[PDB]
């Protein structure tokens, strides 16, 4: 009962409002 | 009691819910009725129902002119069929 | 009107028309979705019209949607609210439901109006609100009392009502009191309002001004509580997500 | 009508301006009722709800097959985890307040992206209405038909229904 | 000089001669005066009773009711409601052409 | 079954009487179930 | 048919980005994602617009009926 | 899309035809005199 | 016990009854307290517990689990060999071979118990298109037989004919639409003043007899206390009941025995300060108004209350014959 | 105790960022009722210009008649108002359109093969096979030889994809403009969001 | 105006349903706050409607 | 005028499935005999464990016809108490001899106080404010 | 919805701090449009008292 292959590099995008590229 | 299908007889014509008498005199078709598809309203009363104005212009009713109802029949003659408290026709002695 | 499998005589029964411009459809109110069993997806309702004035008494005075409030089968009534109308009665006569000074005077005229025969005092009555001192607001269970005030009318004392709910002690917290409904002169003092008050359930608060006052009444307050349970809708919603 | 089997008429169509905005400003499209579920208990809607938040961002083919999954390995908690992987609304009630109001609201609303349908059979050719109209020759009665356009037929059992009433001024 | 009195129209089947109690029927309205209409009407101490009632979306009607005290009638409060309107929308905008210049 | 029970109707010679309102509608004349049971008279006050 | 002028729900015109891809495969060479990103992509309540869309146009425009062949 | 045929009555008009909703016919000052049903009838 | 029918139905009844009691176990915990969010501001079951929409086994197949899928009252049907699945062991004993559904309908339900749910469907819809015209002909069966039959002005229940059918209506002479607090008796002592002047016995009680009802009931009130104990065959048969010479729209206080004994009953435990001439006065003047109207319809109306209940009555075998097909006989 | 001379004191407005576009500017201690109405008047109330009637004179392509003529309509004109003025719908066809109420539009595009080699650019492959709205060319009705010549009427993305052709098929059109509420239709809507 | 699923399958795309898309996406607020909509009735945005919404022929 | 007044001494705060308002279990300090169940906003009056409000049932404020918002230069009774509500009685119930009980509902807020000697001076009034200090 | 911080902290609205946004159609700055709506408005308060009251 292995689970199925994880997607092999997600990346974060939920972000906020009034602001373009603050994620560091 | 005669000789693909006959012809129907006077009696054919009155012995089922179909033919005469089951159907065109206990159920006779009417004037002045409409129908549609029912739509909800809760901001109207509970004993109302909404009508939109291409029923509004069709169903008349007869009104007798009188004393009292001659002010709300001049402005009814007035409009005519296209202004919604109107008249369609008027009809004389 | 007249649903097509018209079984019983409540299938078809007598209303009033308003012209409503801008529409193509016919227009009912929901509430009379319980003497037809028409559900307001696909069916067809033919509306027959009387045209002399021995047929116009007899579509207000023997077989309008007034009278037809019990059904002969059973006695029980068929005239209530339906869905979301219940569910505001659980948020509008709540505990936690507060409401400011504008919003009292706003729910009020947002379902009772003056201008169409709603009122009988020729002028809309308030209450006192229950604080005073530090900012002073009215309880949602008093907007209640305010209905039931303004169209019942003046020559009559209040109502006076015991009954339950649908919803036991157990949910409201400890110790509270929210399963019986208690009127006492026209007002509200404990519990909410659900199915087993103003919908189909015999013995509620409409179900028992129907024969306090006579059925015009009880026609009254279905359609000022069914706007007012609508104008609270529109001012506050009501949902169903992945949280519950 | 949804994916799900959740049909239902186009009841009124509402003013973009009296409609709640959202989180961004983003006004909704079909309003369905929140009571229409507990009778179909539709938790497919819910999840395709929520996941269409979850594929508007992502690239991969959103797996909605099922049965890959198990009770632990739920598709909402194997694919619960991407909720968490980007910082989601983790319960999926995303923010839309009221707007003829102007104030946030007791929930928070549960919005999402779900694929409509538009349904054949549709009802704008149904009404009709007759002030005096034709005739029968045989009968002078009004002529039946729905392309003429005439006769609305009041039946066996609604005759009996206007003498239940104890009317019959209607019936006349 | 033309009037447009198809804007205003005072229900006189809800109006007491006291003038105290009124009721207008405003038409091409909506929700968009009428709560800012309300709310202006609402800080006057005088007026009891202030509330706006859109009949049904489907005609663009509006009515609002004003009850007063006293000592005030409801047009001399409803004059005073949109006498205020005007000068809270001019209260807005030169606080605004002031912060637009400074940048 | 109409013309069933009309030749044990017609040779009963039978004089229907139209107050049952399946029988009365069709000679049109007022239902007597409710509103019709009864009728209206005016008084005219003078002579 | 062909890409909607306006953002159905929120409004912002939107046909202006339909072209970028395969020059961001051919010319840019990326994967999806990092590809789904730079060129203006904003909100996810009209990015749907991008992997919405289908643009059958395509297929009816080999159907005419005013060309031999 | 008129077409042709007798005067009218009533001391009035000689107008002609057009026609009315699917069971009879008018003509353009409304005068409608008897004998117009189109035989109306049945199929099969 | 799998090539007999009655056997293997027992089986079934053992079965269930025992794994059942597992769905006690897990609704009795966890539903009112397990939950995410609780009640008022739980939306799934604020509809659910007030009669909005839903119950609570839609809460449970939702939260909870599902449950046994038994088809027509059974079991999950078998194969020919001892299969119900080919994914499991033949004659297998379990609860999941037998249909029992462990997961819920929020996480999701498994290939082999989702297949079995889809039994619970397709042999649920198809008693639709069973029943679309049982009861077509059996309401207008009756509306043609009991066609004008009408209240006369001197309440006996007379077909349009003249036939007598019934002396008064029912036996005491009330629409069902009137009578729904006419045993209220706590109701119409608290609301007593506003009721009072509905029924307003000011301009009323000098055109209409009075003292003649409240004398010759208490003959009768006295009369049966002699009778009580008494089979119905030796019954004192001197007196008649009030109703059989007085009628109720004319002498106030003439009340038939069920609505008699049951106002007394209320004023003789129930009294506390309370009076019962200010009541004995209202509640035999309610039961005059609450009367029938001479002219009603009661042909017709009785035979809408065989009528439209009788849509709902084909619903089938979890004897005596039951539903339409008893009702037609 | 509210009066608006006590608003004054206490109101404030901080424009955080002001753009060509997407303007984001706080406020301060206003009531809810005016700063809805503020919102409700910038999609509903503020007029702008919409291109109204569409005369097709010619439309052959695969796109239909009232697809694309529901696209212009949609098309957003950098043209401010305060130079048109409004229509007024109780005057008859040839009365209703001045020089002064309606920019009048045209389009007319064939398409032909153009000889080329290939797997083919759709571009380099067919002559004019794209209808961009930057092909929309004003026609100046009446006075405007000088009162639009500063401003020729230019779609405000002139990128918007208003069909696709093929060789043969051509659109020949004539669009009228008007200026309108936005609460009508939602194509005279002066915001995004 | 047809547009491809988001929510879709893995066998819809080996079936090629992308040739023929039915339907399209929208952005759904599961709501009661207008009062119109109950016992499966639901309510359109009139300016997505106006901007072309499930348009057809 | 004043009909009631001690000292208390709340027990228990229970929020219980709400937000704003919490039932109370309030004892007196100087008797021992009487008990306060009482529902107060505690949004507005926060009140924790083992507080020491002061309730003083009163009838009146100092004959008006219905309540105004409150003006300039007017005095009340209400200035000296710090959170006030209004509301009826509808229920007296004895408990035992010498524990007749009342029942306070202001509108939804529900309250239940329990005395001997207050029988002399407590009627089931639709008029009675109600005032908590500290 | 963490344990740690189920109480520690609580969240509300500044109930009259809004923050309009703007964005436009093209046509217009959107600064001008927010000037157009605050005279539109009194455009519709001026027009209601310049108007008078007949039945």
């Amino acid at each position: 009962r292995k689970d199925v292959p994880k997607v092999e590099g997600l990346k974060l995008e939920h972000f906020a409002t009034g602001y373009d590229a603050e994620d560091f | 009691k005669a000789q693909k299908v006959p012809i129907p007889g006077v009696k054919q014509a009155l012995e089922k819910k179909e033919g005469l008498f089951r159907k065109h005199m206990m159920g006779k078709r009417v004037n002045y009725a409409a129908r549609s598809v029912i739509s909800p309203d809760p901001n109207i009363e509970t004993n109302e129902i909404g009508v939109p104005p291409v029923f509004a212009v069709k169903l008349t009713y007869p009104e007798p002119v009188t004393a009292y109802n001659i002010a709300e029949l001049r402005q009814a003659v007035i409009n005519g069929p296209d202004k919604w408290p109107g008249a369609t026709q008027i009809q004389n002695e | 009107m007249n649903r097509q499998p018209t079984l019983h005589k409540a299938s078809m029964m007598g209303h009033k028309v308003r012209v409503l411009p801008n529409e193509k459809t016919l227009r009912l109110h929901y509430a009379n979705t319980g003497a037809y069993n028409a559900d307001f997806d696909g069916d067809e309702m033919n509306m027959h019209f009387p045209q002399n004035e021995n047929a116009r008494a007899e579509a207000l005075n023997l077989a309008n949607t007034d009278s037809q409030y019990l059904t002969p089968t059973s006695g029980s009534p068929v005239r209530g609210l339906i869905q979301d109308h219940i569910s505001a009665g659980v948020w509008l006569t709540s505990k936690d439901s507060f409401f400011t000074r504008e919003q009292y005077q706003q729910y009020i005229y947002g379902c009772i109006r003056p201008e169409d025969g709603h009122t009988t005092r020729s002028k809309i009555v308030t209450l006192p609100p229950t604080i005073f001192k530090p900012y002073p607001l009215w309880t949602g269970k008093q907007i209640i009392t305010t209905v039931l005030l303004n169209v019942t009318p003046p020559d009559m004392p209040g109502i006076n009502l015991i009954s339950k709910n649908k919803i036991k002690n157990e949910y409201w917290g400890k110790g509270s009191l929210e399963n019986e409904v208690l009127f006492k002169d026209g007002a509200l003092l404990c519990g909410i309002l659900d199915k087993s008050q103003y919908g189909a359930s015999k013995y509620g608060i409409v179900h028992s001004l129907h024969e306090v006052y006579g059925p015009e009444v009880a026609a009254k307050v279905l359609s000022v509580l069914g706007r007012l349970f609508t104008n609270y809708i529109t001012a506050t919603a009501f949902t169903c997500g992945m949280d519950d | 009508s949804s994916r799900h089997g959740q049909k239902g008429v186009c009841s009124r169509k509402w003013p973009t301006i009296d409609m709640p905005f959202s989180e961004t400003g983003i006004q909704p499209d079909i309003i369905i009722n929140p009571h229409a579920f507990p009778s179909r208990m539709t938790i497919g809607m819910f999840v395709e709800s929520l996941a269409g938040k979850a594929g508007a961002l992502h690239g991969i083919a959103q797996d909605s097959t099922p049965w890959i999954f198990n009770e632990d390995d739920t598709p909402a908690d194997y694919f619960g985890e991407q909720l968490a992987k980007a910082g989601y609304n983790y319960h999926g009630n995303e923010p839309m307040y009221s707007g003829a109001t102007g104030e946030e609201l007791r929930a928070d609303i549960y919005v999402g992206v779900v694929y409509y349908q538009r349904l054949r059979h549709m009802v704008n050719d149904k009404f009709q209405v007759r002030s005096t109209g034709p005739v029968n020759s045989l009968t002078m009665q009004p002529v039946k038909g729905r392309k003429r356009h005439g006769g609305i037929r009041v039946g066996e059992m609604e005759r009996d229904a206007l003498i239940g009433h104890g009317t019959s001024f209607l019936l006349q | 000089e033309e009037p447009d009195r198809e804007k205003i129209k005072l229900l006189t089947q809800a109006t007491s001669e006291d003038g105290t109690s009124a009721s207008f029927q405003i038409v091409e309205e909506d929700h968009t005066l009428g709560n800012a209409l309300r709310y202006v009407i609402m800080k006057n101490p005088d007026v009891e009773f202030c509330g706006y009632s859109i009949p049904h979306p489907s005609e663009n009607l509006l009515n609002i009711r004003i009850q007063t005290y006293g000592e005030t009638t409801a047009v001399d409060a409803l004059q005073k409601g949109l006498k205020d309107l005007m000068d809270l929308c001019d209260v807005v905008e030169s606080k605004f052409t002031e912060k637009i210049k400074s940048m | 079954t109409t013309c069933q029970f009309l030749t044990k109707a017609v040779l009963d010679n039978e004089r229907e009487q139209l107050d049952s309102p399946s029988a009365r509608i069709v000679v049109g004349k007022l239902n007597n179930v409710g509103t019709g049971s009864f009728d209206v008279l005016a008084k005219v006050p003078n002579a | 048919m062909i890409v909607p002028v306006r953002c159905f729900s929120c409004g912002k015109v939107v046909g202006d980005k339909w072209e970028s891809y395969l020059n961001l495969l051919q010319e840019d060479e990326l994967d999806e994602g990092t590809a789904l990103s730079r060129l203006g992509l904003k909100r996810y309540c009209c990015r749907r617009m991008i992997l919405t869309h289908v643009d059958l146009i395509e297929k009816f425009l080999r159907y005419n009926p005013l060309e031999k062949r | 899309t008129f077409i042709r045929g007798p005067i009218c009555g009533t001391d009035n008009c000689p107008s002609r035809l057009w026609r009315i909703i699917d069971g009879r016919r008018t003509c353009q000052y409304g005068h409608v005199m008897e004998g117009d049903v189109e035989f109306n009838d049945d199929e099969d | 016990i799998l090539r007999d029918n009655n056997k293997s139905g027992i089986l079934d009844a053992v079965t269930s009854s025992k794994v059942n009691a597992i769905t006690s176990q897990v609704v009795s915990k966890c539903v009112p307290d397990g939950t995410m969010k609780k009640f008022p501001c739980n939306s799934m079951q604020a509809m659910a517990l007030s009669g909005a929409k839903g119950s609570n086994v839609n809460v449970s197949q939702i939260m909870c689990l599902l449950g046994q899928q038994a088809l027509e009252g059974r079991r999950v049907p078998v194969m020919v060999s001892g299969k119900t699945l080919p994914s499991f062991k033949p004659y297998e004993t379990d609860a999941m071979a037998g249909g029992y559904v462990k997961g819920r309908f929020y996480s999701g339900i498994k290939p082999q118990e989702y297949y079995f749910h889809c039994m619970a469907g397709r042999e649920g819809l198809i008693d639709t298109a069973v029943k679309t015209s049982r009861s077509g002909y059996l309401q207008r069966c009756l509306t043609k037989q009991l066609e004008g039959v009408h209240v006369s002005y001197d309440n006996s229940i007379r077909d349009a004919d003249g036939t007598l059918v019934q002396f008064m209506y029912g036996g005491d002479a009330i629409d069902i639409t009137k009578e729904s607090h006419m045993t209220q008796f706590e109701f119409c002592l608290d609301n007593y003043y506003a009721l009072l002047k509905k029924y307003n016995p000011s301009a009323l009680i000098e055109h209409l007899d009075v003292e003649s009802a409240l004398k010759y009931s208490k003959k009768t009130l006295k009369y049966r206390k002699k009778h009580s104990k008494e089979p119905h065959y030796k019954q004192s048969v001197k007196y008649d009941p009030v109703l059989a010479k007085y009628n109720p729209a004319k002498y106030l206080g003439s009340v038939s025995e069920n609505f008699q004994d049951k106002l007394e009953s209320f004023l003789d435990k129930n009294s506390k300060g309370v009076n019962e001439k200010k009541f004995r006065a209202l509640m035999q003047l309610k039961y005059m108004r609450s009367l029938i109207n001479p002219g009603e319809a009661v042909g017709i109306i009785a035979s809408q209350s065989v009528g439209e209940p009788s849509t709902q009555m084909t619903l089938n075998t979890f004897n005596v014959t039951l539903g339409i097909p008893r009702l037609r006989e | 105790e509210w009066n608006v001379e006590k608003f004054k004191k206490d109101f404030e407005v901080n424009i955080s960022s002001l753009d060509a576009r997407e303007a984001n500017f706080d406020l301060i201690n206003i009531d809810t009722s005016i700063a809805n109405a503020f919102r409700r008047i910038m999609i509903s109330e503020v007029p702008s210009v919409a291109a109204e009637y569409v005369y097709f004179f010619n439309n052959t392509s695969v796109i239909q008649d009232e697809v694309l003529a529901h696209r212009i309509g949609l098309v957003p004109l950098k043209v401010d108002p305060d130079m048109l003025t409004w229509v007024d719908s109780n005057l008859p066809d040839d009365e209703k359109f001045t020089d002064e109420n309606t920019i009048v539009l045209s389009l007319n595009v064939k398409c032909t093969r153009n000889p080329d080699a290939p797997s083919t650019d759709p571009k380099e492959l067919y002559n004019n096979a794209h209808v961009y709205a930057r092909d929309l060319k004003f026609e100046p009705q009446g006075r405007q030889s000088t009162t639009f010549a500063d401003c020729p009427v230019v779609p405000a993305d002139p990128d918007i994809l208003l069909a696709k052709l093929r060789p043969g098929q051509e659109i020949s059109l004539k669009a009228h403009c008007i200026l309108g509420i936005g609460g009508d239709h939602a194509k005279f809507s002066p915001v995004s969001t | 105006t047809g547009q491809t699923p988001i929510v879709k399958a893995n066998l819809y795309d080996d079936y090629g349903m992308d040739n023929f898309p039915n339907g399209f996406n929208a952005v759904v607020a599961v709501i009661s706050y207008t009062g119109y909509d109950m016992d499966d009735a639901m309510i359109i945005n009139k300016s997505a409607d106006e901007r072309g919404f499930g348009y057809g022929t | 005028n004043t009909l009631f007044d001690d000292i208390f001494q709340v027990s228990e705060v229970d929020p219980g499935r709400y937000n704003k308002v919490c039932r109370i279990e309030a004892a007196s300090t100087t008797q021992d005999q009487c008990k306060l169940t009482l529902d107060i906003n505690v949004e507005l009056f926060p009140v924790a464990a083992q507080d020491s409000l002061t309730v003083t049932i009163a009838s009146s404020l100092n004959a008006t016809r219905s309540w105004r918002p409150p003006q300039a230069g007017d005095r009340s009774l209400a200035d000296d108490y710090d959170y006030v509500m209004y509301g009826t009685a509808y229920k007296f119930e004895e408990v035992s001899k010498d524990l007749i009980a009342v029942y306070y509902s202001f509108g939804g807020l529900l309250m239940r106080l329990e005395g001997n000697y207050r029988n002399l001076n407590n009627l089931k009034q639709e008029n009675a404010y109600l005032l908590i200090r500290r | 919805r963490y344990e740690e911080f189920a109480d520690k902290v609580k969240l509300g609205r500044v109930r009259n701090h809004f923050i309009f946004n703007v964005e436009s159609a093209g046509a217009m700055t959107p600064e001008e449009i927010f000037f157009k709506s605050v005279r539109i408005l009194k455009n519709k308060a001026e027009y209601l008292k310049n108007c008078p009251i007949t039945q």
